[PDB]
């Protein structure tokens, strides 16, 4: 036994979706405060990042 | 042990037995129907059998295959009912093929029926001696224009059920509406597709984050906001 | 384990919060969910403390980041010595400018070093926030302690 009023109810939207756009995916952001220092110790130049 | 009274057990020792009578009660209140009382046979007056004051009407009913066991599969006895004049089909077309109801089988001895079933009148009547079983209808394996066969099952039988009912979700709720976890009791605000309605007959949650935000119960959301656990 | 049989600590700063599953329980509070960062670079001076106003609906916690231009001190010979800088951060509580938190830095560095300190915004409604420098401004060019 099959009814005919099924394609109407089947062509119904899902639970909205609630945006869920790409925007950003898991990719980490840029590291902040990239300070680099120049020092003179033991008569030698050193740099620290 | 069984809840068998002393008198019926004592009677069930002698050689000259009485007549065994089986009566059936189909209860559909839990599903949306009524209580039907059936007996395979009628009294000597051509009248429905009177037991405990109530009446069981005659109708061809036959139960076969009652096998209680602890191992192997469960018990699935078969109940056969005559479908004449379309009487069974009438409720089957209405009560979703008699699925989910309860059946109660009571067996009694002849010498304990009500006095109105005998022309002389039984002086040994005792409307408290019977053996009772209950089962649930599982499916209507075959209902033709002359008969109808139902499969029975134990209420506590497990089949197709899993133990850890909890399921971890991302953006969908897991429980019902207003039942125990959605402690919402205010006016209707949303509907199936998250539309701003204020009518109570159409208030059903969409099982989303937006529904919770609409109903201000996001603190009671069952969907953990992980999502991105497998991408990284 | 983090504690042994005797009881003395075994690991460094570890914070653990446990909640048994029970209805209408309080949510966890140690960790954040969403943060809005606003950048407005300005230098705090001893004579003119810096004031800002906070006006938002959803307030749970507020984090202040503050920086130091340089801290190394050089004498006539040329030897490098660290110095001390102290700042006080205050907010509005029942109309009183009582000091909310302090900060003190002691370490030789000539780099623009920025640190962060968080606080729990218990007072509701838009309010005001300030910081004040306690170390007096350097007169010479030898001390570069600028915050
Ligand atoms: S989603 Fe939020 S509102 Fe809809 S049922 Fe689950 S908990 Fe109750």
């Amino acid at each position: 036994h099959v009814p005919e009023k099924e394609a109407i109810v089947d062509n119904g939207a899902h639970f909205d979706g609630e945006q869920s756009g790409t925007v950003n995916g898991v990719t980490p952001p840029a590291v902040q405060h990239l300070t680099a220092e120049v020092t003179a110790d033991s008569g030698e130049y050193q740099v620290l990042a | 042990m069984q809840d068998i009274r002393q008198e019926t057990l004592n009677e069930c020792t002698r050689a000259e037995q009485s007549a065994s009578v089986v009566l059936w009660e189909i209860d559909l209140t839990e599903v949306g129907g009524e209580r039907y009382f059936f007996c395979n046979e009628q009294n000597e007056k051509g009248e429905p059998v009177t037991w405990q004051g109530r009446q069981y009407q005659p109708y061809p009913i036959q139960g076969s295959g009652f096998e209680l066991n602890g191992k192997g599969t469960s018990t699935r006895p078969t109940l056969t009912v005559s479908n004449l004049y379309g009487m069974v089909t009438g409720m089957a077309e209405d009560m979703q093929s008699l699925v989910g109801g309860t059946v109660v089988r009571r067996k009694v001895y002849a010498r304990f029926l009500d006095a109105v079933n005998f022309v002389n009148g039984n002086s040994y009547a005792d409307p408290e001696q019977e053996v009772i079983s209950r089962w649930r209808i599982e499916q209507c394996s075959e209902l033709s224009a002359v008969s109808a066969s139902f499969v029975l099952s134990t209420p506590t039988e497990t089949d197709g059920a899993v133990f850890p009912g909890r399921i971890m979700l991302a953006n969908t709720c897991t429980w019902t509406y207003r039942g125990d976890e959605c402690g919402y009791s205010g006016p209707a605000v949303a509907d199936e597709y998250d539309q701003p309605t204020s009518d109570i007959t159409k208030d059903k949650c969409s099982k989303c984050l937006s529904g919770c935000k609409f109903r201000n119960n996001v603190g009671n959301f069952g969907g953990f906001l992980s999502i991105n656990k497998l991408s990284q | 384990p983090v504690l042994d049989t005797e009881g003395n600590t075994n690991i460094s700063g570890v914070t653990v919060v446990f909640r048994a599953g029970e209805q209408e329980q309080t949510p966890p509070e140690g960790f954040e969910s969403s943060g809005s960062e606003t950048v407005l670079g300005t230098e705090v001076k001893y004579d003119t403390p810096i004031t800002r106003t906070i006006t938002s609906a959803n307030i749970d916690r507020l984090r202040f980041t503050f920086g130091v231009q340089a801290l190394v001190e050089t004498t006539s010979k040329g030897d490098r010595n660290p110095s001390e800088v102290r700042l006080l951060v205050q907010i509005q509580r029942n109309g009183g400018w009582v000091t909310e938190k302090d900060i003190t830095i002691k370490g030789k560095t000539t780099s623009q070093y920025l640190a962060s300190v968080v606080m729990g915004n218990l007072p509701p409604r838009p309010f005001n926030i300030r910081m004040r420098r306690m170390t007096p401004d350097s007169t010479t060019d030898q001390l570069q302690n600028k915050t």
